[PDB]
Protein backbone atom coordinates (compact mmCIF):
# COMPACT_ATOMS: atom_id res chain seq x y z
CA UNK A 1 0.00 0.00 0.00
CA UNK A 2 1.21 3.46 -1.11
CA UNK A 3 0.73 6.33 1.37
CA UNK A 4 1.36 10.10 1.07
CA UNK A 5 1.75 11.91 4.38
CA UNK A 6 1.66 15.68 4.30
CA UNK A 7 0.56 18.60 6.41
CA UNK A 8 1.94 21.99 7.35
CA UNK A 9 5.46 22.31 8.74
CA UNK A 10 5.78 21.22 12.37
CA UNK A 11 2.59 19.18 12.39
CA UNK A 12 4.60 16.11 13.35
CA UNK A 13 4.85 14.16 10.08
CA UNK A 14 8.44 12.87 10.49
CA UNK A 15 7.99 12.21 14.19
CA UNK A 16 5.01 10.02 13.21
CA UNK A 17 6.94 8.20 10.51
CA UNK A 18 9.99 7.31 12.60
CA UNK A 19 7.88 6.43 15.63
CA UNK A 20 6.18 3.93 13.31
CA UNK A 21 9.41 2.66 11.73
CA UNK A 22 11.78 2.72 14.73
CA UNK A 23 9.43 2.67 17.73
CA UNK A 24 11.59 5.65 18.60
CA UNK A 25 10.94 9.38 19.07
CA UNK A 26 13.70 11.05 17.10
CA UNK A 27 14.97 14.60 17.16
CA UNK A 28 13.69 16.01 13.88
CA UNK A 29 14.98 18.73 11.63
CA UNK A 30 12.59 20.48 9.25
CA UNK A 31 12.30 18.24 6.23
CA UNK A 32 13.47 20.02 3.08
CA UNK A 33 12.50 17.22 0.86
CA UNK A 34 10.88 13.93 1.71
CA UNK A 35 11.53 10.88 3.85
CA UNK A 36 10.33 7.63 2.40
CA UNK A 37 10.07 4.49 4.49
CA UNK A 38 8.38 1.11 4.55
CA UNK A 39 6.43 0.02 7.61
CA UNK A 40 4.92 -3.38 8.38
CA UNK A 41 1.53 -3.54 10.03
CA UNK A 42 -0.55 -6.72 10.13
CA UNK A 43 0.64 -8.20 6.79
CA UNK A 44 0.51 -4.85 4.96
CA UNK A 45 3.70 -3.08 3.89
CA UNK A 46 2.92 0.67 3.83
CA UNK A 47 5.28 2.77 1.81
CA UNK A 48 5.04 6.19 3.42
CA UNK A 49 6.18 9.34 1.71
CA UNK A 50 6.59 12.06 4.35
CA UNK A 51 6.89 15.27 2.38
CA UNK A 52 8.07 18.43 4.08
CA UNK A 53 5.48 21.06 4.86
CA UNK A 54 7.36 24.36 4.60
CA UNK A 55 6.31 26.58 1.68
CA UNK A 56 8.98 25.74 -0.91
CA UNK A 57 8.35 22.03 -0.44
CA UNK A 58 4.58 22.43 -0.16
CA UNK A 59 4.74 23.67 -3.75
CA UNK A 60 6.23 20.25 -4.66
CA UNK A 61 3.74 17.73 -3.20
CA UNK A 62 1.89 17.36 -6.53
CA UNK A 63 4.75 15.17 -7.83
CA UNK A 64 3.98 12.67 -5.13
CA UNK A 65 0.22 12.56 -5.76
CA UNK A 66 0.24 9.99 -8.55
CA UNK A 67 -0.17 6.33 -7.49
CA UNK A 68 -1.21 7.28 -3.96
CA UNK A 69 -3.69 4.84 -2.44
CA UNK A 70 -4.05 6.80 0.81
CA UNK A 71 -3.29 10.22 2.20
CA UNK A 72 -2.32 10.98 5.80
CA UNK A 73 -2.92 14.62 6.58
CA UNK A 74 -1.26 15.63 9.81
CA UNK A 75 -2.51 18.65 11.74
CA UNK A 76 -1.00 20.32 14.78
CA UNK A 77 -4.06 20.42 17.08
CA UNK A 78 -2.43 23.04 19.27
CA UNK A 79 -1.97 25.65 16.50
CA UNK A 80 -5.20 27.57 15.98
CA UNK A 81 -3.79 30.29 13.80
CA UNK A 82 -2.80 27.90 11.07
CA UNK A 83 -5.93 25.70 11.02
CA UNK A 84 -7.59 27.77 8.28
CA UNK A 85 -4.43 27.46 6.21
CA UNK A 86 -4.47 23.74 6.70
CA UNK A 87 -8.13 23.74 5.62
CA UNK A 88 -7.18 25.67 2.44
CA UNK A 89 -4.30 23.35 1.53
CA UNK A 90 -6.37 20.25 2.12
CA UNK A 91 -9.44 21.42 0.21
CA UNK A 92 -7.67 21.94 -3.10
CA UNK A 93 -5.75 18.73 -2.47
CA UNK A 94 -9.16 17.08 -2.44
CA UNK A 95 -9.69 18.58 -5.91
CA UNK A 96 -6.61 16.86 -7.37
CA UNK A 97 -7.39 14.28 -10.03
CA UNK A 98 -4.48 11.99 -9.07
CA UNK A 99 -5.77 11.98 -5.48
CA UNK A 100 -9.35 11.29 -6.68
CA UNK A 101 -9.99 7.90 -5.08
CA UNK A 102 -7.30 7.90 -2.33
CA UNK A 103 -8.37 7.14 1.25
CA UNK A 104 -8.26 10.28 3.40
CA UNK A 105 -6.96 9.97 6.92
CA UNK A 106 -6.59 13.04 9.10
CA UNK A 107 -4.36 12.87 12.15
CA UNK A 108 -5.21 15.53 14.70
CA UNK A 109 -1.85 15.43 16.41
CA UNK A 110 -0.09 16.73 19.56
CA UNK A 111 -3.31 15.73 21.29
CA UNK A 112 -1.05 15.52 24.34
CA UNK A 113 -0.94 19.32 24.71
CA UNK A 114 -3.39 20.85 27.23
CA UNK A 115 -5.11 23.23 24.81
CA UNK A 116 -5.06 20.92 21.76
CA UNK A 117 -8.27 21.29 19.76
CA UNK A 118 -10.36 18.11 19.88
CA UNK A 119 -10.69 15.88 16.83
CA UNK A 120 -14.36 16.95 16.56
CA UNK A 121 -13.40 20.63 16.56
CA UNK A 122 -10.75 19.92 13.92
CA UNK A 123 -13.29 17.98 11.87
CA UNK A 124 -15.51 21.04 11.78
CA UNK A 125 -12.70 23.44 10.95
CA UNK A 126 -11.23 21.25 8.14
CA UNK A 127 -14.66 20.68 6.60
CA UNK A 128 -14.32 16.87 6.70
CA UNK A 129 -18.07 16.17 6.88
CA UNK A 130 -18.44 17.61 3.36
CA UNK A 131 -16.39 14.84 1.69
CA UNK A 132 -18.87 12.48 0.00
CA UNK A 133 -16.73 11.20 -2.90
CA UNK A 134 -14.29 8.95 -1.00
CA UNK A 135 -13.36 7.40 2.40
CA UNK A 136 -12.28 9.70 5.23
CA UNK A 137 -11.52 9.26 8.90
CA UNK A 138 -10.20 11.47 11.64
CA UNK A 139 -8.03 10.11 14.42
CA UNK A 140 -6.67 11.81 17.48
CA UNK A 141 -2.98 11.04 17.74
CA UNK A 142 0.09 11.67 19.78
CA UNK A 143 3.11 10.76 17.75
CA UNK A 144 5.48 10.86 20.71
CA UNK A 145 3.45 8.37 22.79
CA UNK A 146 2.35 6.51 19.68
CA UNK A 147 -1.34 7.02 20.56
CA UNK A 148 -3.72 6.65 17.62
CA UNK A 149 -0.98 5.79 15.14
CA UNK A 150 -1.82 2.13 14.67
CA UNK A 151 -5.57 2.90 14.84
CA UNK A 152 -4.70 4.97 11.77
CA UNK A 153 -2.80 2.19 10.05
CA UNK A 154 -5.76 -0.02 10.85
CA UNK A 155 -8.34 2.27 9.33
CA UNK A 156 -6.15 2.82 6.28
CA UNK A 157 -5.67 -0.90 5.64
CA UNK A 158 -9.47 -1.26 5.48
CA UNK A 159 -9.76 1.11 2.50
CA UNK B 1 15.70 5.52 -29.07
CA UNK B 2 17.52 7.34 -31.92
CA UNK B 3 14.44 9.51 -32.71
CA UNK B 4 11.04 8.14 -32.18
CA UNK B 5 8.53 10.98 -31.57
CA UNK B 6 5.48 8.68 -30.31
CA UNK B 7 6.82 6.69 -27.28
CA UNK B 8 5.82 9.02 -24.43
CA UNK B 9 3.22 6.61 -23.00
CA UNK B 10 5.93 3.88 -22.61
CA UNK B 11 8.44 6.38 -21.08
CA UNK B 12 5.94 7.26 -18.30
CA UNK B 13 5.70 3.56 -17.46
CA UNK B 14 9.51 3.10 -17.63
CA UNK B 15 10.13 6.31 -15.59
CA UNK B 16 8.90 4.71 -12.31
CA UNK B 17 9.10 1.04 -11.98
CA UNK B 18 10.96 0.36 -8.79
CA UNK B 19 14.13 -0.28 -10.77
CA UNK B 20 16.61 2.55 -10.87
CA UNK B 21 18.12 1.50 -14.21
CA UNK B 22 14.75 1.68 -15.93
CA UNK B 23 14.11 5.17 -14.53
CA UNK B 24 17.54 6.35 -15.71
CA UNK B 25 16.94 4.84 -19.12
CA UNK B 26 13.58 6.45 -19.35
CA UNK B 27 14.70 9.93 -18.44
CA UNK B 28 17.60 9.35 -21.02
CA UNK B 29 15.12 8.42 -23.69
CA UNK B 30 13.21 11.70 -22.96
CA UNK B 31 16.49 13.65 -23.39
CA UNK B 32 17.36 12.12 -26.71
CA UNK B 33 13.76 12.73 -28.14
CA UNK B 34 13.81 16.46 -26.98
CA UNK B 35 17.26 17.09 -28.35
CA UNK B 36 16.17 15.95 -31.74
CA UNK B 37 13.04 18.00 -31.03
CA UNK B 38 10.07 15.77 -30.13
CA UNK B 39 7.23 15.44 -27.53
CA UNK B 40 8.04 15.55 -23.74
CA UNK B 41 5.67 17.38 -21.17
CA UNK B 42 3.27 14.25 -20.58
CA UNK B 43 5.77 12.60 -18.41
CA UNK B 44 6.66 15.47 -16.06
CA UNK B 45 5.23 14.31 -12.62
CA UNK B 46 6.70 10.89 -13.06
CA UNK B 47 10.07 12.16 -14.10
CA UNK B 48 10.35 14.59 -11.10
CA UNK B 49 9.11 12.25 -8.31
CA UNK B 50 11.96 9.62 -7.73
CA UNK B 51 15.06 11.81 -8.12
CA UNK B 52 14.41 15.14 -6.23
CA UNK B 53 16.44 15.20 -2.86
CA UNK B 54 18.96 12.41 -3.37
CA UNK B 55 22.66 12.66 -3.37
CA UNK B 56 22.65 9.62 -5.80
CA UNK B 57 24.28 11.51 -8.64
CA UNK B 58 23.20 9.65 -11.87
CA UNK B 59 19.44 10.33 -11.77
CA UNK B 60 20.07 13.75 -10.30
CA UNK B 61 22.62 14.40 -13.14
CA UNK B 62 20.00 13.23 -15.63
CA UNK B 63 17.36 15.50 -14.25
CA UNK B 64 19.92 18.35 -14.04
CA UNK B 65 20.54 17.65 -17.82
CA UNK B 66 16.91 18.10 -18.71
CA UNK B 67 16.95 21.53 -16.98
CA UNK B 68 18.90 23.51 -19.54
CA UNK B 69 17.27 22.43 -22.74
CA UNK B 70 13.47 22.56 -22.15
CA UNK B 71 12.67 23.45 -18.37
CA UNK B 72 10.52 26.39 -19.30
CA UNK B 73 8.27 24.45 -21.79
CA UNK B 74 7.39 21.37 -19.68
CA UNK B 75 4.88 22.26 -16.84
CA UNK B 76 2.78 19.11 -15.78
CA UNK B 77 4.95 18.20 -12.82
CA UNK B 78 6.65 21.60 -12.40
CA UNK B 79 4.19 24.44 -13.06
CA UNK B 80 5.53 28.02 -12.24
CA UNK B 81 7.12 29.00 -8.96
CA UNK B 82 10.24 30.55 -7.61
CA UNK B 83 11.52 27.31 -6.09
CA UNK B 84 10.26 25.06 -8.93
CA UNK B 85 10.77 21.22 -9.14
CA UNK B 86 14.05 22.22 -10.93
CA UNK B 87 15.34 23.68 -7.70
CA UNK B 88 13.70 23.39 -4.27
CA UNK B 89 15.38 20.07 -3.25
CA UNK B 90 18.32 20.89 -5.42
CA UNK B 91 19.36 23.21 -2.70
Amino acid sequence: MRILMVGLDGAGKTTVLYKLKLGEVITTIPTIGFNVETVQYKNISFTVWDVGGQDRIRSLWRHYYRNTEGVIFVVDSNDRSRIGEAREVMQRMLNEDELRNAAWLVFANKQDLPEAMSAAEITEKLGLHSIRNRPWFIQATCATSGEGLYEGLEWLSNS
Amino acid sequence: MDSEPPSEISLKNDLEKGDVKSKTEALKKVIIMILNGEKLPGLLMTIIRFVLPLQDHTIKKLLLVFWEIVPKTTPDGRLLHEMILVCDAYR
